[PDB]
C-alpha cells in the first residue's frame, strides 16, 4: 500500500505524537499573554486524545484529514517551521505598527 | 444624375478639380443602384379611415417597431419615422 | 424570488467566524481590515510584514491553505497610496477562499512572495512588468509580457491605450525595423455614464 | 469520485508473466497497432472539394456585412450610432445628415475588415434590423483599402446576398 | 527608515557607477557578437546622452529604482539575448527630427 | 511567338499545382489553420503540404495576431523565404488588427512588417472560406516575366 | 458481390455523357459521380442533388462555363452560382426552383455578379462628408 | 435569458410592440449594464486548469 503523493507511505505510529508535542513546547518559549498560543493549543491537544484512544484505526486518520496518516504527517511537519518563524519574526506577541489611510470603498 | 466622370450617390461630392480622387481611375469606383430614394415617392399613400394609424413593414418578420402617426391636418400627409410612406384622412 | 437571487446567505454566518479568528490574534503588524460579502473574504495587510501573513494559512492546525495560487494588482489613481497587490489563496483539504492584499503605494520596494510560494516568482515579474514593482529579495526578475525595447509600464492608467513605442515600420532602411514612430488610429473615448445612482447603501456622504 | 490510471502489476507467475514479456520480445501491439489503420484505409473518407461540393452551414451564420432594404425601396438603416458603440473592435463607424426634405437617414457609414471579430452584436442591437449576416466566404483583396467597405455603397451592393438573407431571416424571427 | 529601496543618498550614486562600468564593456563587445549597426565610438557616446536626462537626484528612491531598470534594459546584451538589431536599438533611424523654435515649428504648423 | 507565351503559363502551372505554406502558430487562426489538415476541407495534397520548413516553402501564412515582441521574428523568416514568395494574410488579426489594433503591443496591418498579397477577412476564418485564399493564388498567377 | 463494384462505375460513364463527357467529370471535375439534376439557374450553372454518398454533401453541383465575362472551363472559384447557397447547397432542404421560391422586391440585382478581385471594375473606398466648407472670392 | 430586462436584452417580438422593453434595449446596448461595486473572484474549471477571473 502506497499515498498518491510523492511522500512514502511508511508505517509509523506514535511519529505523529512526537511532533505534537514537541511544538508545544516551542509555542511557551515567548508568546504567553497573545491569542497564538492560546488558540492553536486545544485544537492539538484535542487532535492527541485520538491517537491515544485509536490504536492504527483507519477512523482515527479520517478525522480532519481522510487522506491517509502521510498527509496528517505533512501537517505535523511544516507546523515546526512555522512555530519558529511565529516565535523569530514578533507579529503575535506585539502590536504597535501604524495605520492605514482613510480610504477603502471603490 | 452624374459630375463631369463620376456619378453621385446618397449625396456626394467627386473631386474639386482632381486632388483627392485618384485611386479611382484604374478601378471603376462603386455606385448604388437607385440611391436617390426615388422608390420611397413611387409607393402609393394609403387611404386611412382612423384618427391615428399604426405602421408595419411585416409584423414581426420584418425589422419595423410600431410608431402610431395622427392626421389632423388637411396639408402635407403624415409619415412614420422608419417608412417614407403617407397617409392621408 | 425564483430567478432573481443566486444564492441564500448561509454560509455567511460560517465564513464571519474566519473574520473573527484570524482578528482574535490582532495584530496592528498584520490584521488593519476584514472585510466579508457574497461567501468570500477579504483582508488587506500593512506593508511592514507580509511574509509573515503568508507562512499563516500555509500549514496552520485550524485551516489548511497551501495553495498560495493566483496573484493579481490593482492600479488606482484615487488615493493617496496608488497600487494594490491581490493574492488570491485556495485550499483543497478546507475547501475555500480568501483573499490578501497590499495598502502602500508600493513604488518603494515591497517584500517577496517567492520564499513561502514556488510559482509566485513568475507573477510577480508581471507586477513589475505592468504596474512597475520591485519586490525586495527576488530571484531573477525578467521582463515576460513586456517588449525587450519597452519604456516604463505598458498598464499604468497615465499614460495612454496607443502609449508612445507601438507602430514599427520597415521601408528605407534594408533590416532594422522601425521605433520612434508614435502615431497610430483614433480611438473613440466613450463618455457614456448614466445620470441617477446606480445601487443606494453604495452612496458616500461627502 | 476515483477513477485510478494505474495498473498495479498486470503479472503475477508463469501465464501472466510469459504474454506481457512476449509483446516486448517482438512486438505484436505494434502488429495489433498496424491493423487499426488497415480497417480505417478501407473505410470511405469524408472529404469535399470547394469548387465543385460546398461544405455543411446553418440558418443563422456570420460573414461578410452587408445592410438590408424595406420591399418597397428605402434604407431600412435608421442612424442611431447603437451599432457603433455595442461594437468591440470599433469596426463601424457613423456620421448621419438629414436626407433632403423631412426624412434623416445616414450619410457616413464606414465598416472595417480590417478590424471587426464577427460577433452579430451588431445584428442584435439593431431595432430596425439593417446589418442581417448573410452567409459570405467569398472576399479576397490586393490592399487594406480594397478590403475596407467604403460609404454604405458596396454594403448596399449585398443585393445579390439580401435574397438569402430574407430567406434567413425567416428562421430568425421567434429564435429557431 | 521606509522605504528602504536598496540604498541610501549616498551609497546609491556609487551603484550607478557600477552600472556605468558593465555597460561602458559591452558596447565594444555588441559589434562582433551582434552586428557592426553604426561604430563603437557612436555606441559610446549614445551612453552618455542616456545618463544626462536621467541625472537630477533628489530622492534615493527615484535612483534606486533607475538602477533596477538599468540592470534590465542594458541588461537585454550581456546574457545573449535576441533582438536581431530591432530592440534595444534607443536611438531614432528614421526621426524627421522636429526642433523647439518658433520658427520652424510654426511653419510646419503643430498643436 | 506562340511558344513564348506557352512556356510561361507552365512555369506558373507548377505553382497553380502546389504550394507549400508555413505553419505559424501564432493565433486562435491557427487552429482554423489546423482545419485545412482535418480531412472535411481539404487542401491536403491538392495544393497544401503541412511540412513548412523555413526555407523549403513557397507561402507563409501569417496566422493572426502579431506583438512587438515577434515583429522582429517574423521579418528574419521573410528573408529565408525564396523569391517567388507569397504572403497571405488569414484572420482579422492579420488584416489590421481585428481586436485590440488601438493596443500598445499588437502590430497594425502586417504590411508594416511583411507585405501581403491575399486577405482572408474572418476571424474564425471558416475553412470553407479559408479555401479561396489558396484558390485565388492560383488564380492571381497570370503572367510573369514577359522580356 | 466483385461483379457489382465493377458494373457500378460502368452505369455512371455511360450515364453523363459517354466518351466526351465522362472526360469532362474526370479532367475539369475533381470528382465523377452521377444523380438527380435540378438544371435550373442564372448562366451556365446546373445544381445537382438528392444523391446519398456521404453526410453533408449535395451532388456535385459542377461550376458554369463563362459565367458573366470569365470565359474560363478550367479554372473557376466560388464567384457563381446566383442566390442559392443558403437554400439547396447547405442551410435549407427545400430546392430553389421546385419547392421554397425566391421573393421578389425589385432591389435585389438581376444579373449575378462574380469576385471583384485584382482585375479592374472592383471594390474602392471613397469619401462620404462634404467637409468644413471655406470660400475666398475678389 | 433572464426575464429580468435590466441585465439581458427581451425578445425580438416583443420589443417591437411593447415600450420599456425597447427603451431597456436602447441601454443594455451602448451603455452597459450598471454593475453593484466589489471585487469578486470566480474559478471554474477548465480542461487545461483555471479561468481565475477577478
Ligand atoms: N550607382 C549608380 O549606378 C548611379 C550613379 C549615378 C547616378 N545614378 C542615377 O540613379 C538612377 C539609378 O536607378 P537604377 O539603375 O537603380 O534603376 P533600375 O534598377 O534600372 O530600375 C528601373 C526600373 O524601371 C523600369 N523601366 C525603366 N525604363 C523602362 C522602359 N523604357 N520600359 C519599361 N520599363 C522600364 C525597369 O523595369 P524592367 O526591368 O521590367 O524593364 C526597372 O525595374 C539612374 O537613373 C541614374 O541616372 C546611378
Ligand atoms: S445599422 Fe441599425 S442600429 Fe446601426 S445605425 Fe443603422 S438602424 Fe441604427
Ligand atoms: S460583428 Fe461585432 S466587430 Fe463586427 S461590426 Fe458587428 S459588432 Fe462590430
Ligand atoms: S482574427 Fe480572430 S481567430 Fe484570428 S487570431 Fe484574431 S481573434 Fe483569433
Ligand atoms: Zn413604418
Amino acid at each position: 500500500t502506497g499515498l498518491v503523493g510523492l511522500a512514502v507511505c511508511e508505517t509509523p505510529h506514535e511519529r505523529l505524537k512526537i511532533l505534537y508535542t514537541k511544538i508545544l513546547d516551542v509555542l511557551g518559549h515567548i508568546p504567553k499573554n497573545a491569542a497564538y498560543r492560546k488558540y492553536t493549543e486545544q485544537i492539538t491537544n484535542e487532535k492527541l486524545s485520538m491517537v491515544k484512544a485509536e490504536p492504527d484505526v483507519k477512523k482515527l486518520e479520517e478525522r480532519l484529514q481522510g487522506g491517509q496518516i502521510e498527509e496528517v504527517i505533512l501537517q505535523a511537519e511544516n507546523e515546526l517551521s512555522l512555530a519558529r518563524k511565529m516565535i523569530q519574526w514578533k507579529p503575535w506577541e506585539p502590536l504597535v505598527e501604524e495605520p492605514p489611510a482613510s480610504q477603502w470603498k471603490w | 444624375x452624374x459630375x463631369x466622370x463620376x456619378x453621385x450617390x446618397x449625396x456626394x461630392x467627386x473631386x474639386x478639380x482632381x486632388x483627392x480622387x485618384x485611386x479611382x481611375x484604374x478601378x471603376x469606383x462603386x455606385x448604388x443602384x437607385x440611391x436617390x430614394x426615388x422608390x420611397x415617392x413611387x409607393x402609393x399613400x394609403x387611404x386611412x379611415x382612423x384618427x391615428x394609424x399604426x405602421c408595419d413593414g411585416g409584423g414581426g418578420a420584418l425589422g419595423h417597431p410600431r410608431v402610431y402617426i395622427n392626421l389632423d391636418k388637411e396639408t402635407k400627409t403624415g409619415t412614420c419615422g422608419y417608412c417614407g410612406l403617407q397617409f392621408r384622412q | 424570488r425564483p430567478t432573481v437571487r443566486p444564492r441564500n446567505d448561509v454560509a455567511h454566518k460560517q465564513l464571519s467566524a474566519f473574520g473573527e479568528y484570524v482578528a482574535e490574534i490582532l495584530p496592528k503588524y498584520v490584521q488593519q481590515v476584514q472585510v466579508s460579502c457574497f461567501n468570500e473574504l477579504e483582508i488587506c495587510i500593512h506593508p511592514d510584514g507580509v511574509i509573515p501573513v503568508l507562512t499563516f494559512l500555509r500549514d496552520h492546525s485550524n485551516a489548511q491553505f497551501k495553495s498560495l495560487a493566483d496573484l493579481t494588482a490593482v492600479d488606482i489613481p484615487t488615493r493617496q497610496n496608488r497600487f494594490e497587490i491581490v493574492y488570491n489563496l485556495l485550499s483543497l483539504r478546507f475547501n475555500s477562499r480568501i483573499r490578501v492584499k497590499t495598502y502602500t503605494d508600493e513604488l518603494t520596494p515591497i517584500e517577496s512572495s517567492v520564499p513561502v510560494y514556488k510559482a509566485a516568482n513568475w507573477y510577480e515579474r508581471e507586477i513589475w512588468d505592468m504596474f512597475g514593482v520591485f519586490f525586495a529579495n527576488h530571484p531573477d526578475l525578467r521582463r515576460i509580457l513586456t517588449d525587450y525595447g519597452f519604456e516604463g509600464h505598458p498598464f499604468r492608467k497615465d499614460f495612454p491605450l496607443s502609449g508612445y513605442v507601438e507602430l514599427r515600420y520597415d521601408d528605407e532602411v534594408k533590416r532594422v525595423v522601425a521605433e520612434p514612430v508614435e502615431l497610430a488610429q483614433e480611438f473613440r473615448k466613450f463618455d457614456l455614464n448614466s445620470p441617477w445612482e446606480a445601487f443606494p447603501a453604495y452612496r458616500q456622504p461627502p | 469520485t476515483y477513477k485510478y490510471v494505474n495498473l498495479r502489476e498486470p503479472s503475477m507467475d508463469m501465464k501472466s508473466v510469459t504474454d506481457r514479456a512476449a509483446q516486448t520480445l517482438l512486438w505484436t501491439e505494434l502488429i495489433r497497432g498496424l491493423g487499426m489503420t488497415l480497417s480505417y484505409l478501407f473505410r470511405e473518407p469524408a472529404t469535399i472539394n470547394y469548387p465543385f461540393e460546398k461544405g455543411p452551414l446553418s440558418p443563422r451564420f456570420r460573414g461578410e456585412h452587408a445592410l438590408r432594404r424595406y420591399p418597397s425601396g428605402e434604407e431600412r438603416c435608421i442612424a442611431c450610432k447603437l451599432c457603433e458603440a455595442v461594437c468591440p473592435a470599433q469596426a463601424i463607424t457613423i456620421e448621419a445628415e438629414p436626407r433632403a426634405d423631412g426624412s434623416r437617414r445616414t450619410t457616413r457609414y464606414d465598416i472595417d475588415m480590417t478590424k471587426c471579430i464577427y460577433c452579430g452584436f451588431c445584428q442584435e442591437a439593431c431595432p430596425v434590423d439593417a446589418i442581417v449576416e448573410g452567409p459570405n466566404f467569398e472576399f479576397s483583396t490586393e490592399t487594406h483599402e480594397e478590403l475596407l467597405y467604403n460609404k454604405e455603397k458596396l454594403l448596399n451592393n449585398g443585393d445579390k446576398w439580401e435574397a438569402e438573407i430574407a430567406a434567413n431571416i425567416q428562421a430568425d424571427y421567434l429564435y429557431r | 527608515v521606509k522605504p528602504i529601496f536598496s540604498r541610501d543618498m549616498n551609497e546609491a550614486k556609487r551603484r550607478v557607477r557600477e552600472l556605468y562600468r558593465a555597460w561602458y564593456r559591452e558596447v565594444p563587445n555588441t559589434v562582433h557578437l551582434f552586428q557592426l549597426d553604426i561604430s563603437v565610438k557612436q555606441g559610446r557616446d549614445k551612453v552618455r546622452e542616456m545618463f544626462k536626462k536621467n541625472a537630477h537626484i533628489t530622492d534615493p528612491r527615484v535612483v534606486d529604482l533607475l538602477v533596477i531598470k538599468g540592470k534590465m534594459e542594458l541588461e537585454e546584451t550581456i546574457k545573449v539575448w535576441k533582438q536581431r538589431t530591432h530592440v534595444m536599438r534607443f536611438f531614432h533611424e528614421t526621426e524627421a527630427p522636429r526642433p523647439k523654435d518658433f520658427l520652424s515649428k510654426f511653419y510646419v504648423g503643430h498643436d | 511567338e506562340y511558344v513564348v507565351a506557352k512556356l510561361d503559363d507552365l512555369i506558373n502551372w507548377a505553382r497553380r499545382s502546389s504550394l507549400w505554406p508555413m505553419t505559424f502558430g501564432l493565433a486562435c487562426c491557427a487552429v482554423e489553420m489546423m482545419h485545412m489538415a482535418a480531412p472535411r476541407y481539404d487542401m491536403d495534397r491538392f495544393g497544401v503540404v503541412f511540412r513548412a520548413s523555413p526555407r523549403q516553402s513557397d507561402v507563409m501564412i501569417v496566422a493572426g495576431t502579431l506583438t512587438n515582441k515577434m515583429a522582429p521574428a517574423l521579418r528574419k523568416v521573410y528573408d529565408q523565404m525564396p523569391e517567388p514568395r507569397y504572403v497571405v494574410s488569414m484572420g482579422s488579426c492579420a488584416n489590421g488588427g481585428g481586436y485590440y489594433h488601438y493596443s500598445y503591443s499588437v502590430v497594425r496591418g502586417c504590411d508594416r512588417i511583411v507585405p501581403v498579397d491575399i486577405y482572408v477577412p474572418g476571424c474564425p476564418p471558416t475553412a470553407e472560406a479559408l479555401l479561396y485564399g489558396i484558390l485565388q493564388l492560383q488564380k492571381k498567377i497570370k503572367r510573369e516575366k514577359r522580356l | 458481390e466483385l461483379l457489382q463494384v465493377l458494373k457500378r462505375g460502368l452505369q455512371q460513364v455511360s450515364g453523363h455523357g459517354g466518351l466526351r463527357g465522362y472526360l469532362r467529370v474526370l479532367f475539369r471535375a475533381n470528382d465523377v459521380r452521377v444523380g438527380t439534376l435540378v438544371g435550373e439557374d442564372k448562366y451556365g450553372n446546373k445544381y445537382y442533388e438528392d444523391n446519398k454518398q456521404f453526410f453533408g454533401r449535395h451532388r456535385w453541383v459542377i461550376y458554369t462555363t463563362e459565367m458573366n465575362g470569365k470565359n474560363t472551363f478550367w479554372d473557376v472559384d466560388g464567384s457563381m452560382v446566383p442566390p442559392e447557397w443558403h437554400r439547396w447547397l447547405h442551410c435549407m432542404t427545400d430546392d430553389p426552383p421546385t419547392v421554397k421560391p425566391p421573393t421578389a422586391r425589385k432591389f435585389i440585382w438581376t444579373n449575378h455578379k462574380f469576385n471583384l478581385s485584382g482585375t479592374p471594375q472592383q471594390y474602392v473606398p471613397y469619401s462620404t462628408t462634404r467637409k468644413k466648407i471655406q470660400e475666398w472670392v475678389p | 435569458k433572464v426575464d429580468d430586462a435590466k441585465v439581458s436584452p427581451p425578445k425580438r417580438a416583443e420589443m417591437k410592440t411593447s415600450m420599456e422593453s425597447l427603451i431597456h434595449h436602447f441601454k443594455l446596448y451602448t451603455e452597459g449594464y450598471q454593475v453593484p461595486p466589489g471585487a469578486t473572484y470566480t474559478a471554474i474549471e477548465a480542461p487545461k486548469g483555471e479561468f481565475g477571473v477577478y
